[PDB]
């Protein structure tokens, strides 16, 4: 019944700012402190402060002194966490986290239920979109029980783009390569491996999705 | 501020062994701590809180333990999907700091990688580009090196790999390679080649296609 909903992906420009929000229900939002925890990419988890639901008032880690600042809106039971003059150093993704019970101040508590976090992506890089290439297999290859396929995701900026297959309705035997960036563009991958018996004649599409861009392709694998 | 001290960085283990991963406040910190899960790209999930309190619908096989400064975190008898990274966090007084956060895998046995290569497709050449791709899938451990062929002679520029994280039902990892030239260069050259040396094999389990794009 609690849960906490955190808004969408962020993309903004060094010296720009960001607002996150994150949406409570559940419970007596007034009752539990509400922690905004950080992490940058492949690094760990950094706790950045907590804002006290009932008085308003925020306590900030030294670490993020000055440039972050935790506001409510109790009226819709949310908490929001603004940074200004976004640096580099402050890609990374922000977590909302209720503290799991309540009664003192000058102790904390361990932190429950937590948002889905957020993406803020700091750079001067240009929303540009996908490009979506079948991965068909070659020519003079076959042979075999199981034949993999898959769909090249070039040229995209920001993250993220969402790969399905067959609407979702294939799951098992798919790989989706983490997003690499080369030159401000990003590139990924996935594959998919089904019966040699089932493809080229059942259909076989990779769903691609690039948010950003209002990107959407389905493109159907195709044999060569 | 009391800051938490976490060990190991990273654990590789098997299914049904144990695991112990310590966490030391550089302060008192009466037992205000707690352990957390996190997955890849997931919100971290708590395990245990109050040092050693089991959080609602966690399994048993966890269980956390320690007093004053020291503190572990107990996994007893690995299942496949207990791979992840896992964080400890003090709350005596703020700041409420985590530990630097320890890396388990799941050991399981040394598999090689089952190799696909991928000539670039009809559209992306109209538009100038040619990419070649390789899948290098399901194998263990993650350790593994890739390296492309035109004609024979090795290329080592415009190459971009990316890596799985562990497979939750089997434990292998896998991995892309895109080799990544013009539409030109592509076309003025024939064979192409995607060349995987990993611990399983003591020659390059190989892949190629010629520019019939076979």
């Amino acid at each position: 019944d609690i849960k906490l909903v955190e808004s969408g992906p962020e993309l903004k420009k060094p010296g720009e700012t960001v607002k996150i929000s994150c949406k409570a229900s559940g419970y007596i939002f007034t009752n539990y402190g509400m922690n905004w925890v950080k992490q940058a990419p492949g690094k760990g988890l950094k706790w950045m402060g907590w804002i006290n639901t009932y008085t308003g008032e925020p306590t900030y880690s030294d670490d993020f002194k000055g440039r972050f600042v935790f506001s409510l809106e109790t009226s819709v039971r949310t908490a929001y966490l603004q940074i200004n003059n976004l640096k580099n150093e402050d890609l990374a993704t922000y977590f909302c986290a209720r503290e799991r019970d309540y009664g003192s101040r000058y102790r904390g508590y361990a932190l429950d239920f937590w948002g889905q976090g957020t993406t803020v992506t700091v750079s001067s890089a240009t929303t540009t979109p996908p490009s979506v290439y079948p991965l068909a297999p070659g020519s003079g290859a076959g042979t075999n029980s199981m034949v993999t396929l898959g769909c090249l995701v070039k040229g995209y900026f920001p993250e993220p783009v969402t790969v399905t297959w067959n609407s979702g309705s294939l799951s098992s035997g798919v790989h989706t390569f983490p997003a690499v960036l080369q030159s401000d563009l990003y590139t990924l991958s996935s594959s998919v491996t089904v019966p040699s018996s089932t493809w080229p004649s059942e259909t076989v599409t990779c769903n691609v999705a690039h948010p950003a861009s209002s990107t959407k392709v389905d493109k159907k694998i195709v044999p060569r | 501020d009391i800051v938490m001290t976490q060990t190991p960085a990273s654990l590789s283990a098997s299914v049904g062994e144990s695991v112990t991963i310590t966490c030391k406040a550089s302060g008192n910190i009466h037992n205000y701590l707690a352990w957390y899960q996190q997955k890849g790209g997931k919100s971290p999930q708590l395990l245990v809180f109050n040092a050693s309190t089991l959080a609602d619908g966690v399994p048993s096989r966890f269980s956390g333990s320690g007093s004053g400064t020291q503190y572990s975190l107990k996994i007893n008898s690995l299942q496949p999907e207990d791979f992840g990274s896992y964080y400890c966090q003090h709350f005596w007084s703020t700041p409420f700091t985590f530990g630097t956060g320890t890396n388990l895998e799941i050991k399981r046995a040394d598999a090689a990688p089952t190799v696909s290569i991928f000539p670039p497709s009809s559209e992306q050449l109209t538009s100038g580009g040619a990419s070649v791709v390789c899948f290098l899938n399901n194998f263990y451990p993650k350790d593994i090196n890739v390296k492309w062929k035109i004609d024979g002679s090795e290329r080592q520029g415009g190459v971009l790999n990316s890596w799985t994280d562990q497979d939750s039902k089997d434990s292998t990892y896998s991995m892309s390679s895109t080799l990544t030239l013009t539409k030109d260069e592509y076309e003025r050259h024939n064979s192409y080649t995607c060349e995987a040396t990993h611990k399983t094999t003591t020659s390059p389990i190989v892949k190629s296609f010629n520019r019939n794009e076979c």
